[PDB]
């Protein structure tokens, strides 16, 4: 569970 | 209606501070408890504090050294900041309201400001057109864009026609480039009868820079 | 504080199914557990609030039920925009702690992508950079093949791939690649090619174009 701060959604 | 609107996104230097405004409206500050929370790669979801409706204030553990949550009622904004940012505090920061006055269960949000921890400096982007062919029409659908390159920090936003135009959207998630500098790309699809008769432009605002282009993207 | 676990990781379901998302707690924490509801580029959304009472606004699918330390958000019937992560998070005890997240991923039928080429704008040749963009436009499943030539030579470790997240109206993706190459290194040859493979092809597409 990575958090993606450009799409907000979980990688 | 309830809404929470932040100030924009942006770069922070390392050992430096950062500071965000919260402003509501369709409810009164001194009513309601505004809370702050931040959603990182690391560490997900992590609520940070809150200032209270009587200007009382809560910070979690790890940050009572280095936050403080301010507010002016009559203007009715809120105040984060927060000392001494590393390169791990690049995050979303949020600002979020619950249902009751003393609770936490949160059914506002503000839009959320991403923060970006590091030593670069703020560079606006280019933004080249997609140009439309036949190299790209397929069965009377053709496909046009916008090459957005070379910014930093994120985000950027893109849209359409002014917002008049979201079906066949796609904005690609950003990629960073060896140079340190982030591109992407926005497409569309549209009628090619169309391409004689509509303007197609893509508005792009990268707000940590200021910079604001409207790119027309015209058949070659 | 409290540690909230989320499982699994990565759900994936056929619309119209039931699905489940569970959310587990380090110690009781009664019935003092809310869910959220995160969509791409969104803030969170909330869904249930105190294991199982209903918020307005929100569709009557979503309901959830648990207390102690087991809890569980169910969807009846699944739809497209129902594409996100799912959070949990507890306040029985201070300070209130978020769970990692459930990814809700949606199945399809296979779909073909449609593949375009576009060459680089002298407006962008100009500054002495060539980008050249092949856009692989929704398709499903997310698994694609996109090969790179230059004058018959292949390319390698030159470009760049973005993939979109799942369209919630249409549940397909998107990809773009990217050539980048100096514009001297453009000049000096003739032929572009992006070859795409997916499972939706009964045969490697190629699109191309020659320099000018």
């Amino acid at each position: 569970s990575q958090f993606d701060l450009s799409t907000r959604r979980l990688k | 209606q309830v809404q929470l609107k932040q100030s924009g996104p942006g770069l922070v230097q390392p050992s430096q501070s950062l500071s965000i405004t919260c402003t509501v409206s369709g409810f009164s500050l001194t009513n309601y408890g505004v809370h702050w929370v931040r959603q990182s790669p690391g560490k997900g979801l992590e609520w940070l504090g809150v200032i209270w409706s009587g200007g009382n204030t809560d910070y979690n553990t790890p940050f009572t050294s280095r936050l403080s949550i301010n507010k002016d009622n009559s203007k009715s904004q809120v105040f984060f900041k927060m000392n001494s940012l590393q390169s791990n505090d690049t995050a979303i920061y949020y600002c979020a309201r619950a249902l009751t006055y003393y609770d936490y269960e949160f059914a506002y949000w503000g839009q959320g400001t991403l923060v970006t921890v590091s030593a670069a400096s703020t560079k606006g982007p280019s933004v080249f057109p997609l140009a439309p062919s036949s190299k790209s029409t397929s069965g009377g659908t053709a496909a046009l864009g916008c090459l957005v390159k070379d910014y930093f920090p994120e985000p950027v936003t893109v849209s359409w026609n002014s917002g008049a135009l979201t079906s066949g959207v796609h904005t690609f998630p950003a990629v960073l480039q060896s140079s340190g500098l982030y591109s992407l790309s926005s497409v569309v699809t549209v009628p090619s009868s169309s391409l004689g008769t509509q303007t197609y432009i893509c508005n792009v605002n990268h707000k940590p820079s200021n910079t604001k282009v409207d790119k027309r993207v015209e058949p070659k | 504080d409290i540690l909230l676990t989320q499982s699994p990781v990565i759900l994936s379901v056929s619309p119209g199914e039931r699905v489940s998302f569970s959310c587990r707690a380090s110690q009781s924490i009664g019935t003092n557990i809310h869910w959220y509801q995160q969509r791409t580029n969104g803030s969170p959304r909330l869904l249930i609030k105190y294991a199982s009472e209903s918020i307005s606004g929100i569709p009557s699918r979503f309901s959830g039920s648990g207390s102690g330390t087991d809890f569980t958000l169910s969807i009846n019937s699944v739809e497209s925009e129902d594409i996100a992560d799912y959070y949990c998070q507890q306040n029985n005890n201070w300070p209130t702690t978020f769970g990692a997240g459930t990814k809700l991923e949606l199945k399809r039928t296979v779909a073909a992508p449609s593949v375009f080429i576009f060459p680089p704008s002298d407006e962008q040749l100009k500054s002495g950079t060539a980008s050249v963009v092949c856009l692989l436009n929704n398709f499903y499943p997310r698994e694609a093949k996109v090969q790179w030539k230059v004058d018959n030579a292949l390319q390698s470790g030159n470009s760049q791939e973005s993939v979109t997240e799942q369209d919630s109206k249409d549940s397909t993706y998107s990809l773009s690649s990217t050539l980048t190459l100096s514009k001297a290194d453009y000049e000096k040859h003739k032929v572009y090619a992006c070859e795409v493979t997916h499972q939706g092809l009964s045969s490697p597409v190629t699109k191309s174009f020659n320099r000018g």
